[PDB]
């Protein structure tokens, strides 16, 4: 029961991971 | 585009919104109190004051009524175990359904405010802008404490007219709501003496309206309204939060 | 054109996100293959027998550990330093009860950090930048590998490495303690004083340059506004921060470069968590801490207790509870 | 900070002198009896072979002259 | 004035997203445990 | 046992903040 | 030009003394005094309270 | 014109030194502190509080000297040194251990004085105060590990005293007898510490190696105007270096030297406030479901019941002589033994 | 009716006040002399 | 005087006396 | 209240660098220099 | 001219390791 | 005997259409 | 084109808002006897 | 335990109907 609480915590931790990494601002110039 | 952070920065400069705040904040604090109240009612047994106290059953708010005096429920089962017969207005419930018409009084005074918040108190009347008195503020607010805090000490607490507070045997066996002689020797600032307690508010309040009274009719000098900027507002507030947490220690320790 | 020259352009080019190289095509699928092995093996591994004394330890989520008890066993003491891949064991239920992930985990999480080092200078190579970045990488490397790799080769078993875990970390630091008193080690106290120098200079740095911006917007919105991206001017007075810090301590502790400043704050943790990376190793190979046992002598000829005699004692609480069933000959633990 | 030659006589003639007071005053004992430290036979008397244990509270000024 | 001249607007960008997000995960997974006991 | 109310106060913690935090970043992105 | 309350009316001179201070010191040493005896006030009640001061009577007993 | 007109012309003059308004503080109540430890390391025992012999005099070395503790019996008083305990006999008052109770309490007003002083430069140079906010910290930590600890805990006795070997008789203590380890608030503390230590190493690392081209030789020390409207490293090259690296990287470099002001001290805060909860004997010590389910099946063994078994053999060894006052002596058979390890 | 602990007191609350006073002439011996 | 003055003396003063203090104890005939 | 004393902290810091609030002005002078003007900032001697 | 500053830090430096060098020879077989 | 999971349904099926059409509704009150 | 040509904005005025709220409420009303049982 | 939820829930209701019936979008004219 709580198990599927810890690993829903992790894979949502790794996922804003993964959205942080690739779906960002890009950074722009002048 | 203001940071999440400071989105409360937008009423330093409009009191009566200021007020609908400081409204509202104090509606939730009575709705706190009120629904802990009526929770820890629900939760809370009194089947044997002997071997099961208050305080095994982790109950918080209910023997701070109790401190100050409310020994009794609309069940007809009071504190120390036997049964009274008159519950009164002043019951449990009643304090806390009390503080629940309190919360949506202090609701509906707070929306009021904010939807008329452009009145002509919150101006200069001398050359037209929007400022505060904040000197003459603080000796109202001061003159308004030392009453409350005279009548308190006063009153209620020696049982002039309120019933007063909980006053034990110091070995835990034997204690009851009584009304508390001040002490006035030295003896009044060993704590363990609540004749103490009763003494200082006497004198508090009444140094207090002394002091708020002071306030009222003389005005501060320029060296130390340069020096703390009192024509600012959150100054206020930095020796605000100091005066606070400064009592957190002593009511803490 | 050809097929050869086509793939080595791809692979050194920059316009790819995620930069590869050519020390990528050991860094990316070795680091995927221990992160693939520790993320089932972190949740669903049965119990390991981590002494070797048959008794086997829980250490997955599966079996009532949360995330702080959850923990990746090592390797048994039986199975020693020998190479113990999957293909050696007889099954999958046998690989997994003598330490068999620990042993993948660690081999392929090493060749992976110091690919990763190598791709450090072949991005800032093909940048065109200078290459030392690497040099400062090569300080946390060694504090990885003093723990997984050379500890164990000192103590010649893979079971007294650091178990991959929150709870396992601390019981491998205070039996660790209890062993070799690191904390009675100049190495130790040398990586101490590095990093919490690194967080008073971190903090002192952070603090002196947000001191001194220069005002660009209101103080309605962010103060992160002023400074437009890709600009040429310097947003902090550099010269009224060196003369608030020379106000402050001492105008012959200057360091008025700035450049010179920089040069110590990459020179002084590194450093510091360079000494430590040698003094695990030293400790590995049973060259122990300090020892001020029965120091302090009256002039009989009696003895006197000071603070060492009591972490003598505390020392002696830790080791005659570890490992309790295993030690029966009255040293070498 | 290089501005000093200055072989002075305030300065170096004093700094010997308290080098010397501080030598006698741990080499004549006196230091012992100032800050009341024992001294490597005075650790346990014969009647008191253990560490000391103060006990009480305010009669502590009685009661670490016993101990002494 | 009637309507209220101090009529501001918040602004919470990308990498403040983030960051919050991060953070309240990061809370969750490590307090997780000792809450569950 | 396990804390039924805990589980409660894991799910609470984790939806308020984050819609709180959306709500502010889809009215910033929404004029930009 | 806002708006008009009887409440409005009547509280006004209390928020009309718009920042008239004195020049000068003022009452400023009488306040320092006063701020020193306060904080003679929280010594004495401190050492009373950790009992580095006994009286004659304060017991300090939890007997009373 | 007039008094607190020249007191101001002077406390306010530039010399080498700067003396201030709180420099008046600073000066005075510190310095003292600094003497009277290294009085209490080099020339007073501990023989009578503890029973330890922690002296230069008494054969002691640097790492193993430290201002002692109270006696347990010295309850929570100042211990001043007039009074009811020593009454002005300055021997007894060194004997009772009042050096500590004297740095301690005489150098909490000098971290008051340090950061006022801090605060006072900051406002005569007109620049922000973020130096002043970053420097509570080690304020709030310093209260919490030396003045509320052992105030609400029975004793000054129970307080880590001013050494090199007493603090880490101090982390044992707490490593055997709370299990300071598993609180979440000291693992906010390691990760505020311990990544400072990496973003400064970082930041160090990557300024001056994307750093621009002013000189001729190769000591690019030499190429550095202090007076200067140019930059001195390429933002945009090191945004791409750590973009195509390790994915997200900083583009705002108020923002960076912000957010390095703004991790130790969110550490070290977020360490204080467990640390006041260790101080009313909260800690972070064993959980329920694991133990109840240890009680019943034998063979479960993870490296959380081996800590608690570890830690008991902690407190059952060092306390007989950790805390004399306490007058207890354990026979051998009661101390966990391990069977002839 | 003054306990030793008050007595011993109340010199502490005369050496603060010169202690003070000792600080505030030390400022008025050379401030004023400088101007 | 002067501030640099009593900076030069006041902290220096006494650390002679505890180096000869400590010499004496190194060199205490034990 | 340990949390309340950072808040009194930071708004005792924030009233009183009310003009600095938000940035350093363009033209800080030549006044952090080490002994030439012989006082922090302050007009009454130099 | 004076004795130069490079001429003080020599003799300092001697100073520094007879000094040093006779607190490990107290610190071998001394207490 | 109450629901385990009945008080989450019940939270859940508050909280989560709340936030959808409070991001909704500050997103087109935040133009106009 | 390489944006969207097709970016387009949602809107949900305060009387929807209400609106909303009011189902979400009503329903809750009448299954949470039901769910709890 | 679900006496509170049921309370909560015809209490926010009645909220909701407040809120509605004062802090209403104002029926402009042309
Ligand atoms: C910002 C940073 C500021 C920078 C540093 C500034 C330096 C200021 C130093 C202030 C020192 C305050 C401690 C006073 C010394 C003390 O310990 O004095 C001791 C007293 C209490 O005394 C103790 O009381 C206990 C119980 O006593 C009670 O029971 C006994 C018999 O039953 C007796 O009858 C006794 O009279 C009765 O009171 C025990 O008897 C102890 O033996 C006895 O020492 O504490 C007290 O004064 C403290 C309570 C009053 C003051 C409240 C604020 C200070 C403490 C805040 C936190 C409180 C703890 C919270 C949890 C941690
Ligand atoms: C008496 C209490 C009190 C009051 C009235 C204020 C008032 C103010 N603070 Mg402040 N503050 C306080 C305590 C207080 N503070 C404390 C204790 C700290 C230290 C942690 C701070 C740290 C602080 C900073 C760092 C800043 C302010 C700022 C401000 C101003 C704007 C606030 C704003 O929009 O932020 C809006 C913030 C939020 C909406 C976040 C709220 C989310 C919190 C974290 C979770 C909810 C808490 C929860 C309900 C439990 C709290 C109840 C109770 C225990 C207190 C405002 C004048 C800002 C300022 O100076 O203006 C530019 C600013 O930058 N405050
Ligand atoms: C600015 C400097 C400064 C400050 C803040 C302190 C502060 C302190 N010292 Mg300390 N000290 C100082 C300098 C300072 N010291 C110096 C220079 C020395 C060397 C001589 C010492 C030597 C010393 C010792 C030996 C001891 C202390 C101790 C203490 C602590 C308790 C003191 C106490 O109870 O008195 C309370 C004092 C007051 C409340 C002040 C009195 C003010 C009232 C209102 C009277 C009004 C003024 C009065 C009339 C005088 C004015 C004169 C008039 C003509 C104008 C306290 C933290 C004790 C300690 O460490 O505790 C363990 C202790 O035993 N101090
Ligand atoms: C770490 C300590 C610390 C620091 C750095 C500050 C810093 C500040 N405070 Mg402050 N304050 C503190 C603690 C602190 N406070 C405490 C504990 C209180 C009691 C509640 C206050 C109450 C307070 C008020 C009421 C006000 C300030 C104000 C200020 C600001 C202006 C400076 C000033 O006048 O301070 C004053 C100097 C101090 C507080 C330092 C103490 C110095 C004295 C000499 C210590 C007394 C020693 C005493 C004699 C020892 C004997 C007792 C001992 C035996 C126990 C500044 C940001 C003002 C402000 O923000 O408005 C502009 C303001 O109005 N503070
Ligand atoms: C430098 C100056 C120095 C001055 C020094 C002296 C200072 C005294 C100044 C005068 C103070 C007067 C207050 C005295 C009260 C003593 C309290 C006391 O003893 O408690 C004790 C008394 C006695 O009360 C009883 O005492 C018993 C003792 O066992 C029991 O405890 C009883 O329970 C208790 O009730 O309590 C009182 O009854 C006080 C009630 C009297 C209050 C009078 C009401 C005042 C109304 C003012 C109206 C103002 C109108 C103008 C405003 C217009 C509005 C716009
Ligand atoms: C002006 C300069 C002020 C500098 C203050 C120095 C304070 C340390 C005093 C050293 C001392 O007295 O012990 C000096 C003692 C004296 O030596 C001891 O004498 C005893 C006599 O019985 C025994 O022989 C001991 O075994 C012997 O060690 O030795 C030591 O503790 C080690 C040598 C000291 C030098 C090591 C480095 C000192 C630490 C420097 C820290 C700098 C970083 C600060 C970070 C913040
Ligand atoms: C049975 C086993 C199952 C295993 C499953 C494995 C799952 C993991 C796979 C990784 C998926 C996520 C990355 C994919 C997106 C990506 O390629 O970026 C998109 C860009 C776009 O490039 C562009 O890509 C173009 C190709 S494409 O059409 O756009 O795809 C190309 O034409 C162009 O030149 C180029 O610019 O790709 C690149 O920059 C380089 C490609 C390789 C980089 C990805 C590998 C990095 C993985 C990190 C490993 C460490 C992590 C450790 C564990 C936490
Ligand atoms: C010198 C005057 C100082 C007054 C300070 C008052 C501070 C504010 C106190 C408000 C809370 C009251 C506490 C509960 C009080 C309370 O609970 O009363 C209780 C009681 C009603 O309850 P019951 O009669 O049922 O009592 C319960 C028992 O009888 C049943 O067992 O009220 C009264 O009968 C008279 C109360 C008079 C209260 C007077 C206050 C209103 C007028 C104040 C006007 C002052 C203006 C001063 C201008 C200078
Ligand atoms: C190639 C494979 C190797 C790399 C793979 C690993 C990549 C790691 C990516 C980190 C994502 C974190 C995004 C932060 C959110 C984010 O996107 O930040 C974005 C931020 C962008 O800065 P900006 O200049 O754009 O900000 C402008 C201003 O307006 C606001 O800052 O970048 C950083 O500051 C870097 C800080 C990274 C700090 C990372 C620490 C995270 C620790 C891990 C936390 C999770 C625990 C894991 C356990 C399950
Ligand atoms: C999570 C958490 C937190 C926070 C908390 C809080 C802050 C809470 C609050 C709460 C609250 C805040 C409560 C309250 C509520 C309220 C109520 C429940 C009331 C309402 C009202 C009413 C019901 C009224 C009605 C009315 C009107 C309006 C009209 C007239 C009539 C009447 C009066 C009836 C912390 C971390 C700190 C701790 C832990 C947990
Ligand atoms: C007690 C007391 C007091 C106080 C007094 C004083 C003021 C003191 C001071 C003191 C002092 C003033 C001290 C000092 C010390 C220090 C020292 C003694 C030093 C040492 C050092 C050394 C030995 C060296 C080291 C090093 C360096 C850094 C350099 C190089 C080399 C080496 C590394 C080795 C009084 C009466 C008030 C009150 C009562 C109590
Ligand atoms: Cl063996
Ligand atoms: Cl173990
Ligand atoms: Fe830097």
């Amino acid at each position: 029961m709580e198990a599927l609480v810890y690993t829903f915590l992790l894979v949502g931790t790794l996922g804003i991971i993964f959205f942080s990494i690739f779906f960002r601002d890009p950074p722009r110039m002048i | 585009g203001l940071p999440w952070y400071r989105v409360h920065t937008v009423v330093i400069n409009d009191p009566g919104r200021l007020i609908s705040v400081h409204l509202m904040h104090t509606a939730l604090v009575s709705g706190w109190a009120g629904s802990m109240a009526l929770f820890e009612i629900s939760v809370f047994d009194p089947s044997d004051p002997v071997l099961n106290p208050m305080w095994r059953q982790g109950m918080f708010v209910l023997p701070f009524m109790t401190r100050l005096g409310i020994t009794q429920s609309w069940g007809g089962w009071t504190i120390s175990g036997e049964t009274a017969t008159n519950p009164g207005i002043w019951s449990y419930e009643g304090v806390a359904a009390a503080h629940i018409i309190l919360s949506g009084a202090l609701f509906l005074a707070s929306v009021w405010h904010w939807t008329y918040w452009d009145l002509e108190l919150f101006r200069d009347p001398r050359t037209g802008k929007t400022a505060l008195d904040l000197p003459k503020i603080f000796g109202i607010h001061l003159f308004l404490s030392g009453l409350l805090c005279f009548g308190f000490g006063a009153f209620h607490v020696t049982g002039v007219f309120g019933p007063g507070i909980w006053v034990s045997d110091p070995y835990g066996l034997t204690g009851r709501v009584q009304p508390v002689a001040p002490s006035w020797g030295a003896d009044g600032f060993d704590p363990y003496n609540p004749g103490g307690i009763a003494s200082h508010h006497i004198a508090a309040g009444i140094l207090g309206v002394l002091a708020g009274l002071f306030h009222l009719c003389v005005r501060p000098s320029i060296r130390l309204y340069f020096g703390l900027s009192m024509g600012s507002i959150e100054t206020v507030l930095s020796s605000s939060i100091a005066a606070v947490f400064w009592a957190a220690f002593v009511v803490a320790g | 054109s050809s097929l050869w020259a086509r793939f080595c352009e791809w692979i050194t080019s920059t316009e790819n996100r995620l930069y590869i190289g050519w020390f990528g095509v050991i860094m990316i699928p070795c680091l995927l293959t221990a992160t693939s092995v520790f993320i089932i093996a972190f949740i669903a591994a049965p119990p390991v027998d981590i002494d070797g004394i048959r008794e086997p330890v829980s250490g997955s989520l599966l079996y009532g550990n949360n995330i702080i008890t959850g923990a990746v066993i090592p390797t048994s003491n039986a199975i020693g330093l020998h190479f113990y891949p999957i293909w050696e064991a007889a099954s999958l239920d046998e690989w997994l009860y003598n330490g068999g992930p620990y042993q993948l985990i660690v081999c392929h999480f090493l060749l992976g950090v110091y690919c990763y080092m190598g791709r450090e200078w072949e991005l800032s190579f093909r940048l065109g930048m200078r290459p030392w970045i690497a040099v400062a990488y090569s300080a946390p490397v060694a504090a990885a590998s003093a723990v997984f790799l050379v500890y164990p080769i000192g103590q010649g078993s893979f079971s007294d490495g650091m178990p991959l875990g929150i709870s396992g970390t601390f019981n491998f630091m205070i039996v660790f303690q209890a062993e070799h008193n690191i904390l009675m080690h100049p190495f130790h106290m040398l990586g101490v004083a590095g990093v919490f120098g690194g967080s008073l200079f971190s903090a002192m740095h952070g603090s002196l340059v947000t001191s001194s911006l220069i005002r660009e917007t209101t103080e309605n919105e962010s103060a992160n506004e002023g400074y437009r991206f890709g600009q040429e001017e310097e947003t902090y007075n550099i010269v009224a921060a060196h003369g608030y810090f020379g106000r402050l301590i001492f105008q012959y502790a200057s360091f008025n470069n700035s450049r010179s400043l920089h040069f110590f704050l990459a020179a002084w943790p590194v450093i510091g968590i360079w000494f430590t990376a040698l003094g695990l190793s030293t400790m590995a190979f049973n060259l122990n801490g300090f020892n001020f046992n029965q120091s302090v002598v009256d002039s009989q000829g009696r003895v006197l207790n000071t603070w060492a005699d009591i972490i003598n004692r505390a020392n002696l609480g830790m080791e005659v509870m570890h490992e309790r069933n295993a030690h029966n000959f009255p040293l070498d633990l | 900070i290089l501005t000093s030659i200055r072989y002075w006589v305030i300065h170096s003639i004093t700094v010997p002198a308290l080098f010397i007071a501080g030598w006698l005053f741990v080499s004549t004992g006196l230091a012992y009896d100032v800050f009341g430290t024992p001294r490597p036979n005075e650790y346990f008397t014969e009647d008191r072979q253990e560490a000391p244990l103060i006990t009480d509270r305010f009669n502590a000024l009685e009661q670490v002259k016993k101990l002494s | 004035a009637r309507p209220n001249p101090n009529k501001q607007v918040v602004e919470l960008n990308r990498t403040s997203l983030y960051w919050g997000l991060l953070l309240i995960f990061v809370l969750a997974v490590l307090f997780s445990s000792y809450i569950f006991n | 046992e396990v804390n039924i109310y805990g589980l409660t106060a894991t799910a609470l913690f984790i939806i308020i903040p984050t819609s709180f935090l959306l709500i502010l970043y889809v009215k910033t992105a929404s004029t930009q | 030009p806002g708006l008009v309350t009887p409440l409005g009316t009547l509280l006004r001179p209390l928020n009309s003394e718009a920042g008239k201070v004195l020049p000068g010191w003022g009452t400023t040493v009488l306040m320092a005094v006063f701020i020193l005896l306060f904080a003679a006030f929280l010594l004495i009640i401190l050492e009373i309270y950790n009992s580095s001061l006994i009286l004659d009577d304060v017991s300090m007993s939890w007997e009373t | 014109r007039t008094w607190f007109d020249d007191a101001d012309d002077w406390l306010r003059q530039d010399r080498f030194v700067f003396v201030g308004w709180s420099g008046l503080l600073l000066f005075p109540c510190a310095y003292f502190a600094l003497g009277g430890w290294l009085t209490g390391t080099t020339f007073v025992t501990s023989w009578y509080t503890h029973g330890l012999a922690t002296s230069y005099l008494e054969g002691c070395n640097f790492l193993t000297a430290a201002v002692s503790t109270p006696a347990n019996s010295m309850a929570h008083s100042l211990l001043f040194v007039w009074g009811p305990e020593a009454q002005g006999d300055f021997t007894r008052w060194c004997q009772l251990g009042g050096l500590w109770a004297f740095v301690a309490l005489h150098g909490a007003f000098g971290l008051i004085g340090f950061m006022l002083r801090q605060f006072e430069i900051a406002r005569s140079v007109n620049l922000r105060p973020y130096n002043a906010i970053a420097f509570s910290a080690p304020i709030a930590v310093f209260v919490s590990v030396f003045l509320i600890y052992p105030l609400g805990q029975s004793g000054w006795f129970f307080a880590p005293s001013f050494g090199v070997a007493a603090i880490f008789r101090f982390i044992l203590f707490f490593q055997g007898f709370h299990n300071w380890t598993l609180n979440p608030f000291h693992m906010m503390g390691v990760a505020g510490v311990l990544g400072a230590a990496l973003l400064c190493a970082i930041h160090g690392a990557t300024v001056e190696n994307t750093l621009f081209e002013d000189g001729d030789g190769a000591n690019t020390f030499r190429a550095f105007n202090p007076t200067q409207a140019e930059e001195t490293y390429s933002m945009v090259t090191a945004n791409r270096f750590w973009s195509q690296i390790f994915g997200v990287a900083f583009s705002n470099k108020r923002w960076l030297h912000f957010f390095m002001l703004l991790v130790p001290v969110t550490g070290l805060w977020m360490s204080a406030i467990g640390v006041v909860g260790l101080a009313l004997n909260l800690r972070a010590y064993d959980f329920v479901s694991q133990e109840i389910r240890a009680a019943e099946d034998p063979e479960f063994e993870t490296f959380y019941t081996k800590n608690i078994l570890l830690n008991e053999g902690i407190r059952a060894w060092m306390a007989a002589q950790d805390q004399p006052h306490e007058r207890l002596v354990f026979p051998e058979e009661v101390l966990p033994r391990g069977n002839a390890l | 009716a003054v306990t030793p602990s008050l007595k011993n007191f109340l010199g502490s609350l005369i050496a603060g006040a010169t202690v003070l006073g000792g600080i505030a002439l030390a400022i008025t011996a050379v401030s004023k002399f400088d101007k | 005087f002067t501030v640099r003055w009593l900076a030069i003396h006041g902290i220096a003063v006494p650390t002679i006396f505890f180096l000869g203090a400590i010499t004496a104890m190194q060199f205490i005939q034990r | 209240a340990l949390l309340f004393f950072f808040g009194h902290i930071w708004h005792g810091a924030r009233t009183i660098f009310r003009d600095v609030f938000a940035g350093i002005d363009d033209d800080i002078n030549d006044q952090v220099e080490f002994g030439k003007y012989k006082k922090l900032g302050d007009t009454s001697s130099l | 001219g004076r004795i130069p500053l490079w001429l003080v830090g020599t003799e300092e430096g001697t100073l520094a390791i007879g000094a040093i060098s006779c607190f490990f020879y107290g610190f071998l077989c001394w207490f």
